[PDB]
RNA sequence: UCAAAGAGUGCU
């Protein structure tokens, strides 16, 4: 729609609605979430232990780590 | 056969030339327009949200004020822009509230001014007087030299003075004629072209507070008294009439400028009340807003409503025939308001606080001073007969009422609501048994006797 | 304000058509040409001729209905509004013109 | 008496005054009047109407000969002004159809059901497979609403900006286009949605079902506001008059129902139909049309209470109260998929499997429309005004009910233990004191309102 | 209280009357300023005689 | 020892009943506190004489230009920049 | 060019 005066913006508000690294955010939010849920298990757990070494390994071979972490 | 079908010419609707109007063809066919009720009630919402946007009532203040407290404000009756103004000081000031500049200030008395009021003296355009009264016992009349008109081209200054015995407390000034009145420890008529007072008016020994001229029947006069009575007074018979006393003191008295019967009183018990000069036995009205002593009312010249200065650090307007106000004004650097007044022309309210300042005040905060189109004064107007049909809708009630009220009238207000329904519910309890305890009507519980029965 | 002149015209309307005078098709033609004349009145660029036009449209329109008067009502004058309606909007053109262009002294 | 009565002038003297300005229509509706009784209107052919009707009448009814993504689903803006075609097999295209100027075209390879316009022909959206997409006036895809999911009926309410989807998952959603939020969602309870129609009068939503009932939605209520037995199968359209005042179904059982929805009183069963209805419309003059494969028959002043109105599949021995139809056309080899009225305009235009063609029908258009709501030559600077100040007045979803004109009706430690024990006792002592208040009041109503046992009563 | 104005030209002398009178409490408020300048605005207030 | 438990109409009042193949749900047809005026506003005396009020829209889609003209004029009226003076003898 | 979005000018 056109510009709103001053007025139109104060009545009605957050009407404006109707490169993106979407996809790469949802990786990043992603990897949180699962090294968030890993941290909740026991850390005695020889499951949780192996599987974020797991997550580790898969990002450093991908090159996103570019050290070991 | 008979074929015909809807058939447009573009001329009709799209004209040749650049610059004309295109048609606007309407049908007021319902079908064409739904939701009359609820397109209706939106508008009203938008323009009740709009009201408070547009809500800005201060437009300033005069000049650099008054060194003391501003305790006397007179308005010129025949003139829209001039204004009057006295203060603890013993200082006088005559304005021009168009500059929002001074005419010319006088040191006229060495004690305090306790009253004000412009005339026009006719001794037996260039120049305005007023008269000032205080407690050195002295009313002195003052000319002004005004640039209203340009047919001329002096003599600024004191022009008389009236030595009197007692303190003058109060003065006003007879509209048709010369002839003034003063209120101290007597109730005094004057002419100004006599040195001692013409008549002396009065009850009893009871002083006088504060008097007040009507201002359509021009022979009546009503008087309030240290003794919380009020007493009116006609000049064609030079006599008082009536003698009402009250359970406090009043402080002032407006008389309507469009009903001459009517007047209303500022009263030190929180409350503004109505009175038909006929019949004093009752009130026409309460106001009831107000948490501290109310110090000044004044009428609208239409006389479609009342503003009231109070002692509680704010303005109220209230409609005559509705006992709570519609508006609220205040400031922090607005200190006690002991004078309020009406703009001749009604679209302004001017307050004198004891901070020193006089300042200025829409009657209507959302409206503006401008000339307006037709367009515009057509959508005004339109908005505003939407929100009066709309009043009681809940949410338009609560934009509509809402305002920003300083805490200590909010807490002040909360602190009295308790108070009263602890009477109430005391009363309440006493009818369960008493036998005879008679109903006492809102309108009359002020009264405390009047002296012609009826 | 081109509206509030149109709606004006409607008493006059219903009264012809009443009267016999003129048939419903012929008062929305009348009105659709007025319709034009006080837009063109009421724009940007208007001049003293667009009023002359309307004016003498107006004029005609009286002709024709002075005529119609004797031709089916029998009548020389027919006591109801349309009678002085025409030559009253006329001289209301001639007002508003002469305040919109006091310069001109052909429409004086 | 007074104070009623002025009002009531008040009232007399507008509604008076409204109709007087009547006489400022610009123009008048059209006809199909017949001259000789022998004449019969539904013989009448569009090659012979086309003759008599003007060049722009005669280019406006368009024809598209579209092969290949059919069939084709229709819809015209409000003002008339733009048209919108989504193919079944994918191809989308927006265009003004009158300049012949296309402002979109989309080639999805996707199932498309039904597309409709926002607010404007700014903005529309399209019921493709899965999901339903929204997209810009050049075709760019503005939003995927991933909450609607299998609709098959799409339409926008104006006035409260809201969409409105529906299909087999038996699922009502109202979206709001301005702020993007799904305003409510509701369950049907009915199986997958068959038709959904709005009325215009109420803005409350006509869903049809398998069971034969028609449903009254609103968004802001759970269940549905009234219940319609219209049908002894699946509903299959619902046409909705501009009044609001009469509905049309067809259901899957050859049968056709005029309703009364203000009373909720049938009108008219007609049980003559041939083969089962696909499609029901009505026009702004009332006129009602109905589509049976390749057939298209129109009907006038049949939306009326009176019997002699009923719908009649021609003529028994030409007798005057049969309500034989209006007008009449047959697409030879092409099923019918749906109808638009083109408003403001004596038109009809029909979507079917070869691509869309408009039917000039005299009478069916609103001859005088008004430009404060809908102007077909609205410039791009009032259109955005008028978007904005439509947006300024959206109707709240809260405010749709069955009866538009509801609104407006008078209606430490220790010490905190310590503290614990008065309040109780507080509280205790309240309900002690209403209970003798109350006692009292009904001893005040009950005041209002053998000769052994007399000698002993004493005692 | 002003009902006609007299404007002196090096061309002549122009009377003009004065249509509506502005707020004179409201002289000095920039709204009623701005209408001066405003050729639209100004024209309401007076007009040539 | 029966205890009586208002419902949302009774069975005798329904608006459905004596409509041949038509429910209506009155338990959503209850209107909204929402918009019903908590009382009569001024100047209208009685509720009658409010609800007729409300049938007449005031605005410009519902009403021609001069009789909207009408509806829209506030009853005080006044004239800027000069002084209302008190009301002079009758 | 069309097509959507701004910012000034003249004028009713």
């Amino acid at each position: 729609v056109r510009k709103l005066k001053h007025h139109e913006q104060k009545l009605l508000k957050k009407v404006d609605f109707l490169e993106d690294y979407h996809k790469y955010n949802r990786i990043c939010g992603d990897i949180r979430r699962l090294a968030n849920k890993l941290s909740l298990l026991p850390p005695t757990d020889p499951f949780r232990r192996k599987h974020e070494q797991l997550l580790l390994d898969k990002l450093y071979a991908m090159g996103v780590l570019t050290t070991k972490s | 056969m008979k074929i015909k079908t809807i058939k447009r010419s573009a001329d009709d609707y799209v004209p040749v030339k650049s610059t004309q109007e295109s048609q606007m063809p309407r049908n007021l066919n319902p079908e064409l327009h739904p939701f009359e009720r609820a397109r209706e009630y939106t508008k009203a919402l938008n323009a009740t949200k709009l009201e408070r946007m547009f809500a800005k009532p201060f437009v300033g203040q005069l000049g650099y004020g008054h060194r003391d407290g501003v305790y006397a404000i007179a308005k010129n009756y025949g003139s829209l822009n001039k204004l009057a103004t006295g203060s603890a000081d013993g200082v006088i000031k005559y304005w021009n509230m168009s500059t929002r500049e001074e005419f010319v200030s006088f040191k006229a008395h060495y004690g305090l001014v306790t009253g004000l009021c412009v005339t026009q003296p006719r001794f037996h355009k260039s120049q305005n007087f007023m008269l000032s009264c205080s407690d050195d016992k002295t009313v002195k009349l003052w000319s002004i030299n005004v640039d209203d008109y340009s047919n001329k081209n002096n003599e600024e200054g004191l022009i008389r003075t009236f030595d009197g015995e007692s303190a003058f407390q109060g003065i006003d000034s007879h509209r048709e004629n010369s002839t003034f009145a003063t209120g101290g420890a007597k109730i005094h008529l004057w002419d100004v072209n006599r040195l001692k007072p013409v008549s002396d008016l009065s009850w009893g020994a009871d002083n006088i507070t504060s008097l007040k001229f009507n201002q359509n029947e021009t022979d009546i006069l009503a008087s309030t008294g240290s003794d919380n009575s009020i007493v009116l007074y006609d000049l064609r018979t030079n006599s008082p009439t009536q003698k009402i006393v009250q359970t406090m003191r009043t402080n002032a008295i407006c008389w309507n400028p469009m009903e001459a019967f009517n007047f209303v009183t500022a009263n030190e018990d929180h409350n503004a009340y109505y009175y038909d000069m006929r019949n004093l036995s009752r009130s026409l009205n309460v106001f009831k807003d107000h948490v501290s002593a109310v110090m000044d009312v004044d009428f609208s010249p239409t006389g479609d409503e009342i503003v009231t200065g109070s002692y509680d650090k704010s303005i109220r307007i209230y409609k005559t025939n509705h006992g709570h106000s519609r508006e609220i004004y205040h400031t922090k650097r607005m200190q006690h308001v002991f004078q309020v007044k009406y703009s001749m022309d009604s679209k302004y309210i001017i307050s004198g606080s004891d901070d020193g300042n006089v300042r200025l005040w829409r009657s209507k905060a959302w409206e503006r001073s401008n000339v307006k189109t037709t367009r515009e004064k057509n959508k005004l107007e339109y908005d505003e007969k939407l929100k009066e049909r709309f009043r009681h809708m809940p949410e338009i009630k609560r934009i509509s009422r809402h305002r920003h009220v300083p805490q200590v009238i909010k807490k002040a207000q909360e602190i009295k609501n308790i108070e009263l329904s602890s009477i109430k519910r005391r009363e309440a309890n006493e009818r369960r048994t008493r036998k005879d305890m008679p109903y006492i009507s809102e309108r009359k519980k002020q009264i405390v006797g009047t002296v012609h029965k009826y | 304000k081109t509206r509030y002149y149109l709606e004006q015209c409607i008493p006059e309307m219903d009264d012809l058509v009443e009267k016999g005078l003129f048939t419903k098709n012929e008062v929305s033609l009348i009105m659709k040409k007025r319709t034009d004349f006080e837009h063109r009145l009421n724009s940007r660029g208007s001049s003293i001729n667009d009023y002359i036009k309307y004016i003498n449209y107006e004029s005609n329109v009286n002709k024709l209905r002075a005529k119609r008067c004797k031709r089916i009502l029998q009548v020389k004058k027919t006591n109801s509004l349309s009678d002085w309606s025409i030559q009253q909007r006329i001289g209301f053109i001639y007002q508003r013109g002469t305040n919109k262009f006091p310069q001109d002294l052909k429409f004086w | 008496r007074a104070g009623l009565k002025k009002i009531d002038e008040q009232y007399k003297k507008a509604v008076s005054s409204a109709a007087a300005t009547d006489y400022l229509l610009p123009e008048s509706n059209g006809y199909l009047e017949p001259e000789n009784e022998l004449e019969k209107t539904f013989k009448v052919q569009q090659s012979e109407i086309k003759s008599s009707v003007d060049v722009s009448t005669a280019n406006k009814a368009l024809d598209l000969s579209l092969k290949e993504f059919g069939p084709y689903h229709i819809k015209y803006a409000k003002n008339g002004t733009h048209l919108l075609i989504t193919g079944r097999k994918g191809h989308v295209a927006s265009m003004d159809w009158r300049k012949g100027q296309l402002r979109a075209e989309l080639f999805l390879n996707e199932t498309c059901h039904s597309a409709t316009y926002l607010q404007n022909e700014q903005y529309f959206a399209v019921a493709q497979k899965k999901y339903t997409f929204i997209y810009d006036h050049e075709g760019t895809e503005l939003h995927r609403l991933k909450q609607h999911i299998e609709a098959r009926h799409l339409d926008f309410l104006p006035y409260h900006y809201l969409l409105v989807t529906a299909g087999e998952t038996g699922w009502l959603k109202y979206h709001d286009v301005s702020t993007g939020q799904l305003v409510s969602e509701l369950r049907t309870k009915a199986g997958p949605t068959m038709a959904m129609a709005q009325n215009p009068w109420n803005a409350v939503m006509h869903l049809g079902h398998s069971n034969g009932t028609v449903s009254l939605w609103s968004p802001s209520m759970p269940e549905p506001l009234v219940k319609l037995l219209s049908a002894r199968g699946p509903v299959n359209s619902i046409a909705i008059d501009r009044s609001g005042y009469y509905m049309a179904t067809t259901g899957a059982d050859r049968s056709m129902k005029i309703w009364d929805i203000r009373n909720f009183k049938q009108l008219h069963s007609v049980e003559s139909l041939p083969t089962p209805g696909t499609n029901v419309s009505i026009s702004d003059t009332g006129l009602l049309a109905l589509s049976r494969g390749p057939h298209v028959t129109l009907w006038k002043d049949a939306l009326k209470l009176s019997g002699d109105s009923k719908p009649c599949f021609g003529s028994m021995g030409g007798n005057p109260h049969r309500n034989t139809p209006y007008m009449s056309h047959l697409f030879a080899g092409n099923k019918v998929e749906n109808l638009g009225f083109v408003p403001f305009e004596d038109l009809l235009g029909v979507g079917h499997q070869t691509g869309i063609t408009n039917l000039i029908v005299p009478g069916a258009g609103e001859a005088n429309y008004d430009a404060l709501e809908l102007n077909p030559f609205e410039t791009k600077k009032q259109r955005q005004e008028q978007e904005v100040r439509t947006l300024l007045n959206k109707l709240p979803a809260d405010t749709i009910t069955l009866d538009p004109n509801s609104i407006g009706s008078v209606d430490s430690g220790l010490r905190s233990f310590l503290r614990k024990k008065t309040q109780n006792v507080i509280d205790e002592r309240k309900l002690r004191v209403q209970k003798q208040l109350d006692k009292e009041k009904n001893i005040r109503k009950r005041n209002h309102q053998d000769v052994i046992e007399e000698a002993l009563s004493r005692f | 209280p002003i009902e006609y104005l007299l404007f002196e030209e090096p061309t002549g002398y122009a009377v003009f009357k004065v249509k509506l009178q502005q707020d004179d409490i409201g002289s000095r408020l920039k709204e009623v300023q701005e209408q001066i300048n405003d050729f639209g605005a100004f024209t309401k207030l007076i007009e040539l005689v | 020892f029966i205890k009586k438990v208002k419902g949302v109409v009774n069975k005798d009042k329904r608006r459905d009943k004596n409509l041949q193949n038509v429910i209506i749900n009155e338990k959503v047809n209850k209107k909204n506190l929402k918009y019903q005026s908590s009382a009569v506003p001024f100047p209208f005396e009685n509720r009658e004489q409010y609800e007729r009020s409300l049938r007449m829209p005031i605005g410009q889609e519902w009403t021609s230009r001069a009789s909207h003209q009408e509806l829209i004029k506030p009853r005080i009226m006044t004239k800027p920049g000069q002084v209302i003076d008190p009301l002079k003898a009758p």
